[PDB]
Formats: C-alpha cells, structure tokens, sequence
RNA sequence: AGGGCGAAGCCAGAGGAAACUCUGGUGGAGGUCCGUAGCGGUCCUGACGUGCAAAUCGGUCGUCCGACCUGGGUAUAGGGG
RNA sequence: UGGCCAUGGAAGUCGGAAUCCGCUAAGGAGUGUGUAACAACUCACCUGCCGAAUCAACUAGCCCUGAAAAUGGAUGGCGCU
RNA sequence: CCUCUGGCAUGUUGGAACAAUGUAGGUAAGGGAAGUCGGCAAGCCGGAUCCGUAACUUCGGGAUAAGGAUUGGCUCUAAGG
RNA sequence: GAAUGGAUGAACGAGAUUCCCACUGUCCCUACCUACUAUCCAGCGAAACCACAGCCAAGGGAACGGGCUUGGCGGAAUCAG
RNA sequence: CGUUCAUAGCGACGUCGCUUUUUGAUCCUUCGAUGUCGGCUCUUCCUAUCAUUGUGAAGCAGAAUUCACCAAGCGUUGGAUUGUUCACCCACUAAUAGGGAACGUGAGCUGGGUUUAGACCGUCGUGAGACAGGUUAGUUUUACCCUACUGAUGAUGUGUUGUUGCCAUGGUAAUCCUGCUCAGUACGAGAGGAACCGCAGGUUCAGACAUUUGGUGUAUGUGCUUGGCUGAGGAGCCAAUGGGGCGAAGCUACCAUCUGUGGGAUUAUGACUGAACGCCUCUAAGUCAGAAUCCCGCCCAGGCGGAACGAUACGGCAGCGCCGC
RNA sequence: UCUGGGUCGGGGUUUCGUACGUAGCAGAGCAGCUCCCUCGCUGCGAUCUAUUGAAAGUCAGCCCUCGACACAAGGGUUUGU
C-alpha cells in the first residue's frame, strides 16, 4: 500500500557517495567562463580558516524593516597570506575532453613548495626539479623553453597558473606547502601566457585577486565526524523508546519486491569530510596585515573609520586552537566550511551577480575582539587594564 | 512595507499563554497557529507577533468553550533580534483580537514585544510599554 | 552601538553578547551572561557578591 | 527490626437534681496501616533469549501476628492420590 | 398576410395542423440570429469578373483519435522507413 | 550510607582505543501528554514539627485526605531527676 | 431481573475504565555526557545452518527464478555495519 | 435539462470499453508451516491532477469558476473519538487528490485488535459445551553465512614512485506562500475587485557552521554542602558520577547563524508564410513564440580510461637510461 | 638547520569567586580568673573585615614565548623503463 501521510524525504541524493573526500584541499570543480575582452587576472585564491567573529554594520537595502539599522553579522577570518606562482601549465580542447597539454615550471622553487614532492622530507636528499632547473641556464634549454611557450601560444587555450601557498608565514604545524592550479580569465592566450610568465616566482596578494563586497564561493572539505548513525548523518526519525533492537534507525530499509536496497536508503556510514561548495559569501573586509615602518602597524586590521583604536583581528588570546593572523586575511560573511587551520580555496563566482543584496556596499561598524576562549568581555588589554586596575601580579 | 524576520517561536499548539488584555479571560488555550503549512509530526508554533487561535479555558463564561483569534504579545522563549540582543520576557502572554487585528479588549496589562507592536498596530496602540 | 551596562555585574555589553530581560513590572535588564542573570534570578543582592562592581563600590577596592 | 492509628477496661476534673454526659490522661485491642528480614512475584510486555539460568537478573511491586513462613518425621499412589 | 391554431406572446421564426397562389427573375406561409412581439440582420433564382472539370452520399485498405498503473523493458535483442 | 574486628582480590583473562548500533545510568531551552491502544517509561511527591483537614460512611473509618508553613550553623535561656 | 440471587454499598484492591491538578524528553526534536559492550590486539575458542550456489529487468514456466530464454552486464582478497 | 439553445455544463431509453486500489467466482502454487489486522518508521513508482507552472472552455465583466490539454517537478499538514481500515468532527492551509510495491514494510518495532489455555455476562444447549454476540487477563526467538545497500582498506594496468590535472559514466534540488507597490485602479449600474514588473520577508526541503543565544559538562575546573573516615587544624578521601551552584574547551539546536544559481530542445498551446482545394486553412514541403517538463549546466562521486611534469636506487656488493651495431 | 620539534617554566587568555596563615576595638553571647574590673584582662564563639578580583585550574585538540633541560642522519622492509 500507499505510505499513509505524505512527508519530503530526509537528505539530498545530490551528494553521495556520502564518503570520506579523497581530497583535502577543496578542488575548483569549474572555473568562470574566460570571456576574451576584460583583462587578465586570477580566478581563485587559497586561504586558510583561522576563526568567526562578530562585526556590527549600518545595513543600507530600502524597503527592509533593517533599513539605516545597526544589524550585527558573524564573520569568517579567513588568514590568505600570499601566494607564490611557480609553474604555469597549458591546456587544449579535444572531443574527449581537455587535455593537459605542456606544464612550464619556474626556475627557483622553494622548499616551501619542494617539501609537497615528497611522503618523508627527512628522509629524503631532497633532489626535485635539481635536473630540470639545469634548463633555465644555457643556450639549449632557454631556447626549448621558449619553444614550449611558443608551441602553448600556438596550441593553447586554457592556461592556468600553478601557485603554492607560504606555509612559512603561518601559525600552523605543517611547512609542507600547498600547490594549486589556479586559471588565468582575460584576454587572447598570447597575451595570458606573457603575463604568467612575467609572475613566474613572484608574490601574488589577496587583494590583487578579490575586492571588497564581492560574492565569492568558498570550497573546502567539511568538518568530519567519523561513523555515524543514520538518525545523525540522514536526520531520520528517532524511533520511541519502547523499540526492542534499538531506536536510531530506520525501521522499513525498503518494500519487499524490488529486493534489494536502495541507494535512495537511509544508512549509516560516514558523516563529515566530505567536499563541498558553499557560493555566495560576501568579503566584508579585505584586511591588511601587520607591518613595519617604524614600529608595527597592527592597527590597519580590526580598527574602523567610526572605532579607530589598536586593534588587530586576533582575539584576547587569539584564535582559538590557531594562532595570531599576522598577515593579510580575507572577511567573509557567515560560516563556511571545515575546521579551523583548514586549508580553503576561494572562487570568483560563476555567476552575473545583480541583486540588491550582492551588490550592497558594507561599512563596518565595530569588530568584535573580545576573547573567545571563553566568555570574553573585554575587547582589547590595554581596556582590561583600565577597568581592572592593579593586580597582585605586579 | 517591511516585513518580519524569524524569531524563535516558543508556543507550540497546547500552550495557555495568559490573556493579557481586560476581557475577563485569564488564559487561552492555542488551539493553532494561523498560518502554517507544516510538516508530518511537527506541531505547529507561535512566536511572538505571531496570528493564533486560542480557546479560552479559564475566565468568564461568555468567552468560555469557543474559539477567538489571538495574538502573542510577550514570550518567554529568547528570540534574537537583528540588532544581535536576544531578549526574553518573563510570561508567555497574548490578546483576544478580531480577524481583521483589532482588540476585542480595550488594554493590555503589561509590555509587548516590538516585533508585535510594529505589526500589530491596534495592539500597539493599547499597549503601554513596548519591548 | 549603544553598550549598555549588566543590570547585576556592572560590566558592559557589546552589541553581540549578553542577553535582555523584560519583566511584567514593565522594566528591563541586561546580562552580560548567564552567571549573572542566574544570581539575578536567584535573587543575590549584587552588593553582597565581590566580583560585582556594586560590591567593589560599597568596600572602597581600588583608589 | 522500627514506626502509625489508638478498641475495651481504669483514673482525675467539670457539669448534671437524676439518667448519665463532656474534657484531659492512662491503657494497648486488631486475619489494623506503613515498613525491614522472611514469604511472594504486579509492571517495565526492561535485561537475557545457541542465557548465568531447560524460567534466571535488575529496578518497580504485593504481604509482613496470621487462613504467616519454615526444617526434620509421618500419612495418602495411578482411573489412584 | 397579424395566413391559421395558439393570446402568454409567434404578423416566417417557444411549439404543432398546415402549407398554396400572385409578382414572377425569384424568395420557404420559412434555415437560423434574435425579439414580449416586431424591427434589424442572416440563410434560393439570376447575373459581373475569373477559366475545366466540379460535388455529393456511401463503401473498404493502410495510418491516426478512441487508448489510464504502479522496480527499468522488451516485434526475442540490436535495429529497420 | 561510611568505619574497626575478621575477610577478599572484582566473580573463567589481559592490553590499546573511545566509531555506529546497543545494555545501565544522567541532563536538558521554550511548550507540557500535542506522544501513544493506553501517561507505558520517567518525573513530581516524600522524613519530622506545627497548623489544617471534604464528600461520603457499616459512625469504626475516609486520613499522611486535600491545603499550608517551618527545618542549617553558632551562642544562650527555661523546663523537666 | 431477584440465593440460576436482584438493588445497594463505607472500608479495601500490584483488578477494568474516564476526566482534572501537578509533574515530566511521551512528544514538538532532538542533543550532550558517563560506565559496560561492540571495535583492534595476545591467549583461548564453540554453534545453528549447508542439493550446488549466490548482481538485475522482462519472458515464459507448477500462474512471484540464482540458475532457463532475451536483454542489462561482470575485475582479486577483505573490514565495520 | 440548461429562460431561449440536444452537446458551456449536463444527459434518459440504449450501447461499446478499460481497470484490478471493491467484492465475488475459481482452486493452479504452498499444510516436513511463505508469521495471520492495524498503527509507527522509510524508500520508490503510478496517474485516473487536489495545489503549484504553461495553456484552450464557458451559461469567463472583475472576483469567484467549473470543463478540458501538456504534465507526477514539487507538495499534500496539526489534533478530538475509534484497535481499527473506513468514518466523522475541529484547526490551519496553496492544497489538505487518489493509488501501487507479497492488500510494501513483526530476525524493523509495537501488540490495542483478531485467534489457545484463566474468568464474566447474555442468548442457545438436559449436558459436556456453542456463539463474524459483548467483556477482561494473557512468553512477539536467531544474523557471525550469501547477496543487496551503506561507508572502509585494497586490486589489475601504466618500468617504480610522487604531482598537479582531465572526465567516461552514475547521482542531483530546490519549493511554495504572504505583505507592500501596481490599486480601491482595470472590469462593473453598484456591490465588489484583479493582473505583469518591481521591492520586503517567510514555509517546506537541502548543504554547512558555532561569532552569538541556548543545551550538555567527569577538564571530576572551581566554590558550597550531607553522613563517615585520616587524634584535630590544614590537606584530603569514601558514598558505582554523594549532592548541588557556576562552568573553559569540544560536540550540538529553525533553540543560535550563514548559502541554495544558468542554458538548450521542445510539449500543450497560439501564430507566420503556404499549397492541397483559381478561395480558405498553423501544415502538407517550409518558419516563429513556448513551459514547475525533458537534457545539460552548476553541484557530488570519479572507469581494469586517459594527462603533463618531477625524481628516478654511488656503493659498502649495485642496478639501470639512451645510442648504435 | 626558514635550525627544529618536545618537556618544564613564564606570560597572555579564561573558569570559579577572594585560599592558608596572621591580625582586628568586628562578633549574638557565655565562661575563668582576678585589679570584680562588665572594655577589667584572659579564654571559648557560627560568622565578619583586612591582607586578597585572592587561591586554585587553564591543553591534554587555547595563544605567544625563543628562559631552563635534554634529544635531533637514527633503525627495519622495498622497488628497475
Ligand atoms: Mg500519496
Ligand atoms: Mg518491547
Ligand atoms: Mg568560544
Ligand atoms: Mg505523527
Ligand atoms: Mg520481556
Ligand atoms: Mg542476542
Ligand atoms: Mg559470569
Ligand atoms: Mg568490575
Ligand atoms: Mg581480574
Ligand atoms: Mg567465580
Ligand atoms: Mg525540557
Ligand atoms: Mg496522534
Ligand atoms: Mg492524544
Ligand atoms: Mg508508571
Ligand atoms: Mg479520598
Ligand atoms: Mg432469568
Ligand atoms: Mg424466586
Ligand atoms: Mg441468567
Ligand atoms: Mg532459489
Ligand atoms: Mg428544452
Ligand atoms: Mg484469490
Ligand atoms: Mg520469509
Ligand atoms: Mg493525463
Ligand atoms: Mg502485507
Ligand atoms: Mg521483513
Ligand atoms: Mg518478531
Ligand atoms: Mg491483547
Ligand atoms: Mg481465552
Ligand atoms: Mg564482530
Ligand atoms: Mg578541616
Ligand atoms: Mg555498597
Ligand atoms: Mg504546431
Ligand atoms: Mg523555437
Ligand atoms: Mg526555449
Ligand atoms: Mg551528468
């Protein structure tokens, strides 16, 4: 018979295998479509989750109840310290597909990046790219050189960039530094190529990627939760409590007659660390990271036009189970995915964005600082110093 | 013109929120919230600011074994607002009202909670203090 | 952004934190947390209790 | 075990013209109540369900001075007890 | 020619018995529209133009409509004009 | 419930982890039986002292009816041989 | 329907119902925690069951096939569920 | 019948069908047993479409509407009584459409009901006993095998190894509503009373996340407190987590917060040019618009499928890469 | 050898709510002795004040140290165009 009282079913079949990602490093499924006419730039960028916070804002969208409102907003850190472009690898359009065609790597290479190349670096004589880089030195090299660039001129249609993180400037363990092939949208490939040519070893900054109150899409893998019953990983119905072989199940698997089960089923398996494209997150502030010109400017970061103090974005006791964002970092509105010290790529979006809420203009207001290891209720020390007073420990 | 926002809605269908206005009802049994499509197994909510319809089950007798609409006007459930306050308020409480939002009642005993002052405004005008 | 001040405590709130409390006298409070709105409710005399700017006003700590 | 209720009888005081009646005690009745050991075995339709167990376990329960519980001895044997 | 029956109004026109003559080139005592009822409109006979076939009613062949079921599916399959 | 006397080595094993399902315990915002055949399960209540105690009644009961208040520590007082 | 007993009825009931107050994760709606498991390891080590075996759709067929026909198809050895 | 008018909507007397969600026939299968109702839970299909998209119809002025077409994408709820299926009532709603899967689903539960044994009542029986007549009490076993599904190591290949990648094939997702505006406007004698584009939000669903609010809390963190025990103080411990305040981190909740997209072919339909048929016709050759459909996109997985690039065993015995013969 | 990661320490953060000790003319009262002084002195005495936002914990999966201490090319199995 009919299933008496209709209700939706529980979970999304588009997203299963519902399996522990092979991929830490969120991979860039598609890239924006490169019309030829606007000039060349980058795609996608490569973050890491430092923290959340608050940060408090006038909201200017006309006809809301919001309107000219002081509405508060959670907010992602997303620590971006530059890149470093290291190769750059040509690609061409067949009927099959979209094939890999000729990958140029650069001259130095850090061992920031080299570190990648191997299982065991310890145990290695770390001996990469020691015979290629031989090529960027004498007459027979730079000349294939140059006619491997002239054949990806001739042949070439997508070029994408190869970039590899600073892992050096972080508060992370790892020193194992993460490459990526990010995509070069702009003009006729004659002209991408010779602007990735002329990046090649250079830093690449956040800003010179995104700009302020921009939609991008945050890619990533999720939070992992290991085994999982089905009442947690489908959200299935808890069964009463009076259920003899247990309650966080499901109770009909499925009919008799097509007899089998279904992939459609709800089954328990694993929950978490799976890939995942949140789109749409708004940059709120792209911020400055500490510098020197005298004495530090650790200012630049967490302070605003309307608050001018001292801050940085590090909390009291900075970002918990992470570090001190020491360098530039990206603000996005809201939660994305995965842990904290996750390693993020950011995406411009796929997508002509014009909506009175994608194109809104943010001013913040007051960035939270106040500790989250914790109820925090001071927002810097030197503030704490004055309500307090002395204390013994002086 | 501006619309509502969510708020956590703390009246399930049998609560007895305290009639708040001067009918002579002292409570009221919602019944239902007006406005809910729904989902299998889910019983049906009412924040504040929210449409209900409400028995009356103790009070006087004229108001007692039918039913009214109604309108919640504190709850002791701690919505948030935009502004990030959460805000609770002591007594779950709601007015006897008409269809058309009009109080049946002529004042009401204790502060409403703006989210229903702003979009109940016959509410608002006999309300004393708001939020 | 208008911080207010923990109707128990004395500290004060930024915009995110805390909670607000509307009693049926027709007045609110403000709770920087649930520590103290939990004394609030349980009705300790803030004076009584140190950690609390009234206590530390009424015993002269400081200057 | 330990508690509760407090029946007859008894004392004093007060009233009553008498009949006798009230008030305060004392007294300790009962297939009386709670409740241990004991005896039992309600519900969870709990645990277990190739068990610890060919009927057990846990909590929850009924009863707990009486048609009470219980050892040993002794009587009744198969269309019979 | 408000023809007759029918008045509730049918002078062609809810219905029904009738149902012919004149002028005629020719128009039914009327196919309908519509009217309380008319009116007004609409539906032969003949021309003017154009330039050889035209049109009706049956009938039977293929094809199509008629033709709605639950795991995904079976001219055996692939396919086939 | 904790202790001495006396007695044991955790009931036929150890180690490392701390997933899902369980078995046995707990806690939960707002609502409060909307759950379910059914308040099943759990929760409320609980001791004592002081008040206060209905209908009904076989006048014995009902009755811990219900419903209330108090309770710690410390320093004293008075009363009982 | 009147000792095949009728009508009653205080007290009593692990007896059968219904409502109300209280109370609660029964539920809205699920969540987190603890212990013993399950898990991996050393040692030890059973049983039921067993024509052969073990991916499907449709067909026909003793009228619901793992095996047959026609199609889809098919990649060692395993782990927790 | 529908004032008039067979056919907007209907439809007698007759007639032709489909359907197996009714019940009968029947007894082919199973009696060395295929667990016998309902509810819960979960998935999937069908359409005979209640709503939602696109449209033709009216006895469609508007509003409300019934009739029909494409169409099953997405929905179709909360309760009171009843073991119920069914039924009915209240409430909300956009709508509270209908079914199938061994009348889906008991090694998934439950066991209220049927349907053993204990008992009561009525009627029947001389009686033992009977009763699709009522009542109450009554044991719901096993997975470690194979498959299927879920996730988890691996497998053959590529000389070995690592890299960054492509993408065959699978899956797949968004939903519907309110308010404001249009506007008391069109339309209508009035009563009443729309719509497209905007704008603001919300339902249900999905995917995350923990800044904040809440929950948990054996950090056994820090107080407080019962009974006991170290002669006491101090410091502690025991009472299967002694109890209780508050509680970091971490999990976690529409109980907190964030995000949810674009094309193509066309269907129904309405049209163009235009014969057939000197006219006329959406059609016959030819052309246009066209959708909750379908296919892709995005999104998830990634093939006994490929890719470019790196490094390729100094040695103490080594072993190999090219080249030519 | 971007000299490193680790243990201990130190900051920061944060949780709880102000440790022990000592002092006090604080302290309801009580006592002993006397100088029977009742602010006599000395003792008992919950609690109170001060020292003291003190004490204590704070990665084990919080943040910074570059202070102290050691320890850091080591082992085993592999694989060939
Ligand atoms: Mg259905
Ligand atoms: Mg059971
Ligand atoms: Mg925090
Ligand atoms: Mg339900
Ligand atoms: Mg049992
Ligand atoms: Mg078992
Ligand atoms: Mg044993
Ligand atoms: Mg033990
Ligand atoms: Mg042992
Ligand atoms: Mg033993
Ligand atoms: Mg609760
Ligand atoms: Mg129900
Ligand atoms: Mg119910
Ligand atoms: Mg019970
Ligand atoms: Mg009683
Ligand atoms: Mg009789
Ligand atoms: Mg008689
Ligand atoms: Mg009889
Ligand atoms: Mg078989
Ligand atoms: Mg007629
Ligand atoms: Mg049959
Ligand atoms: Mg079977
Ligand atoms: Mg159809
Ligand atoms: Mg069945
Ligand atoms: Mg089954
Ligand atoms: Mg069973
Ligand atoms: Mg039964
Ligand atoms: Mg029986
Ligand atoms: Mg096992
Ligand atoms: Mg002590
Ligand atoms: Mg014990
Ligand atoms: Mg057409
Ligand atoms: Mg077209
Ligand atoms: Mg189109
Ligand atoms: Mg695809």
């Amino acid at each position: 018979s009919h299933r008496k009282f209709s209700a939706p079913r529980h979970g999304s079949l588009g997203f299963l295998p519902r399996k522990r990602s092979s991929r830490h490093r969120g991979k860039v499924k598609s890239f924006p479509k490169d019309d030829p006419s606007k000039p060349v730039h980058l795609t996608a960028f490569l973050g890491y989750k430092a923290g959340m916070t608050h940060i408090v804002r006038e909201v200017d969208r006309p006809g809301s109840k919001v309107n000219k409102k002081e509405v508060v907003e959670a907010v992602t850190i997303v620590e971006t310290p530059p890149m470093v472009v290291v190769g750059i690898v040509g690609y061409v359009e067949t009927p099959r597909g979209l094939r890999t065609f000729k990958t140029v790597f650069a001259e130095h290479i850090s061992d920031e990046c080299k570190r990648r190349f191997y299982k065991n670096w310890h145990k290695s004589k770390k001996k990469a790219f020691t015979k290629y880089c031989k090529k960027w030195q004498d007459d027979a090299g730079k000349r294939q050189l140059d006619k491997d660039f002239s054949s990806m001129k001739k042949y070439c249609q997508v070029i994408r960039v190869l970039a590899h993180t600073q892992m050096r400037l972080l508060p992370l363990r790892q020193k194992k530094a993460h490459l990526m092939e990010i995509q070069v949208n702009g003009g006729t490939v004659a002209e991408k190529l010779d602007w990735a040519r002329e990046r090649l070893e250079q830093q690449v900054p956040v800003s010179q990627v995104f700009g302020q109150d921009e939609m991008i899409d945050v890619i990533g893998v999720t939070k992992g939760k290991g085994y999982k019953g089905v009442t947690s990983r489908w959200h299935t119905k808890k069964l009463p409590r009076k259920t003899h072989r247990g309650l966080r199940k499901v109770a009909c698997i499925g009919a008799w007659h097509p007899a089998r089960v279904a992939f459609s089923v709800a089954r328990a398996g694993q929950k978490g660390y799976h890939h995942r494209t949140e789109i749409n997150k708004k940059i709120y502030k792209i911020g400055q990271g500490y510098l020197i010109k005298d004495g530090k400017l650790i200012k630049n970061n967490a302070s605003t036009d309307y608050d001018l103090s001292d801050k940085s974005i590090n909390p009291l006791g900075g970002f918990v189970h992470y570090g001190e964002v020491t360098n530039d970092f990206v603000m996005l509105k809201g939660c994305v995915v995965g842990t904290k010290k996750r390693v993020l790529t950011l995406r411009k979006s796929l997508l002509v964005q014009t909506k009175r809420r994608a194109l809104e203009k943010i001013d913040l207001k007051f960035i939270d600082t106040t500790s989250k290891f914790g109820h925090g209720r001071f927002q810097t020390v030197e503030e704490k110093k004055a309500f307090m007073g002395p204390l013994k420990k002086d | 013109s501006g619309a509502k926002f969510r708020i956590s809605l703390g009246l399930p269908v049998g609560a007895v929120i305290n009639c708040a206005d001067n009918t002579g009802a002292k409570n009221l049994y919602i019944i239902s919230v007006k406005g809910i499509k729904g989902r299998l197994n889910r019983l049906p909510a009412a924040g504040v600011g929210d449409m209900v319809m409400a028995t009356v089950k103790k009070g006087k007798p004229e108001l007692r074994k039918k039913v009214h609409p109604a309108v919640v006007i504190r709850q002791r459930k701690s919505y948030r607002r935009k502004d990030g306050v959460f805000l609770y308020f002591e007594d779950n409480a709601g007015v006897i009202v008409n269809n058309k939002g009009e109080m049946k009642g002529s004042a009401i005993t204790g502060p409403v909670a703006k989210e229903c002052a702003d979009l109940w405004p016959r509410i608002a005008s006999n309300a004393g203090s708001i939020a | 952004m208008k911080v207010e001040l923990c109707s128990f405590s004395g500290y004060k709130i930024y915009p995110g934190h805390g909670r607000r409390y509307a009693r049926t006298d027709g007045k609110v409070f403000q709770f920087l947390n649930a520590k103290c709105e939990s004394a609030f409710l349980s009705k300790r005399n803030p004076r009584q209790i140190n950690w609390t700017v009234l206590y530390r006003r009424k015993h002269k700590k400081g200057q």
